[PDB]
């Protein structure tokens, strides 16, 4: 009884508004986009494997009209296969509308977009950046976690054409083959350390050769040595992931072997950084579409 | 079986421009 079309309709309908408008759906739509898209998560692999042509964005962080700016010159779904790398949600003015927009075009077209799950889809990190106080405001306590355990089954990495590794945060010490990451049972939490916890928190820094210490305080750094010799033993080409913020939306680490991607433009109104999106088409050729605003 | 490859880097970045408000990002953290 999900009246998926409305929905999207009525997010998409205010495109091009200023002042910036809201988009306040229904109780009931929004816990029924979290329960379908629960059970697409679910039936789908933990550590996808999906095929190129797509293109591939980093972090949102609640700026929905950036979003709906990224389907506006990537194409919107089904246009172009999405996969999108985590944070969703938190710091911005509209987690609500970008979240649903996300979950929506999910359950939409379940087998050409696809979202993986970023530290920011947590519970002890978003009851404390904005997205809690934003669901309390708007909705009520029980819909945040109702969001909670949708996000619970968000799957946590994916593989393109057998090629490009794909995750928000990084690299873990604790990964030497992909069943591990196939043996994470769902839903889950995450950890404050191990496995799940570095896929989602950790960083490359070239200062570091192997693994060092985190300045956020969790998980781990890695050097261009261990990103080389990952890419050597599982037979891959490319890590892209998210996590942290770039001048340019994108940045290559390691001689273009780990590309680091930023889709919020302007980040929270603090930076003056690009927004950038990967599209790979179907050989693998990869290139970079660049959100800027104009001066 | 499929490769990884870069174009000239003259195509590599395309540039996507739009109008700024100053209101439209803030942190509400802050
Ligand atoms: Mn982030
Ligand atoms: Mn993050």
């Amino acid at each position: 009884s999900l009246n998926l079309d409305s929905i999207i309709g009525r997010l998409l309908e205010v495109q091009g508004s200023r002042p910036g408008k809201n988009v306040q759906l229904t109780e009931n739509e929004i816990r029924g986009l979290c329960l379908k898209s629960r059970e697409i998560f679910l039936s789908q692999p933990i550590l996808l494997e999906l095929e190129a042509p797509l293109k591939i964005c980093g972090d949102i962080h609640g700026q929905y009209y950036d979003l709906l700016r990224l389907f506006e010159y990537g194409g919107f779904p089904p246009e172009s296969n999405y996969l999108f790398l985590g944070d969703y949600v938190d710091r911005g003015k509209q987690s609500l509308e970008t979240i649903c927009l996300l979950l929506a075009y999910k359950i939409k077209y379940p087998e050409n977009f696809f979202l993986l799950r970023g530290n920011h889809e947590c519970a002890s990190i978003n009851r404390i950046y904005g997205f809690y106080d934003e669901c309390k405001r708007r909705y009520n306590i029980k819909l945040w976690k109702t969001f909670t355990d949708c996000f619970n089954c968000l799957p946590i990495a994916a593989i393109v054409d057998e090629k490009i590794f794909c995750c928000h945060g990084g690299l873990s010490p604790d990964l030497q083959s992909m069943e591990q990451i196939r043996r994470i049972m769902r839903p889950t939490d995450v950890p404050d350390q191990g496995l799940l916890c570095d896929l989602l928190w950790s960083d490359p820094d070239k200062d570091v050769q192997g693994w060092g210490e985190n300045d956020r305080g969790v998980s781990f750094t890695f050097g261009a040595e261990v990103v080389a010799k990952f890419l050597h033993k599982h037979d891959l080409d490319l890590i892209c992931r998210a996590h942290q913020v770039v001048e340019d939306g994108y940045e290559f680490f390691a001689k273009r072997q780990l590309v680091t991607l930023f889709s919020a433009p302007n980040y929270c109104g603090e930076f003056d950084n690009a927004g950038a999106m990967m599209s790979v088409d179907e050989t693998l050729m990869c290139s970079f579409q660049i959100l800027k605003p104009a001066d | 079986r499929k490769t990884v490859t870069w174009p000239e880097e003259g195509k590599l970045r395309e540039y996507f421009y739009f109008e700024l408000d100053e209101t439209e990002r803030v942190n509400v953290n802050k």
